[PDB]
């Protein structure tokens, strides 16, 4: 289950962030689910410049 | 307050990474007084002057 792995990541984030330096606790570890791979890639321009 | 602190209790500074850990920093007394009356002719703290 995605989610119960993400949910389970924070409960081990947070109970860390004991034994963490203070600079990096301002702006927050940030803990998502997403997928390691790139789907696709879109690319825009200007047909004339 | 910040004098009393860091002269009986303990004081949290900052944070040092040593060794691949982080250790935190704390300000503490050797001390060796008689009585605690005996204790405050000896912890000063200056005025604005």
């Amino acid at each position: 289950d995605p989610d119960q792995a993400t949910i389970d990541v924070n409960n081990r984030i947070s109970a860390a962030t004991a034994k963490m330096p203070d600079a990096v606790k301002k702006l927050g570890v940030t803990v998502r689910k997403t997928s390691s791979t790139t789907l696709a890639a879109i690319s825009m321009y200007s047909s004339d410049g | 307050f910040n004098t009393m602190n860091a002269t009986i209790g303990t004081y949290y500074v900052n944070d040092f990474s040593m060794l691949g850990k982080n250790f935190q920093v704390n300000i503490r007394a050797k001390g060796d007084f008689r009585n605690t009356q005996d204790a405050l002719k000896n912890i000063f703290v200056r005025s604005n002057d």
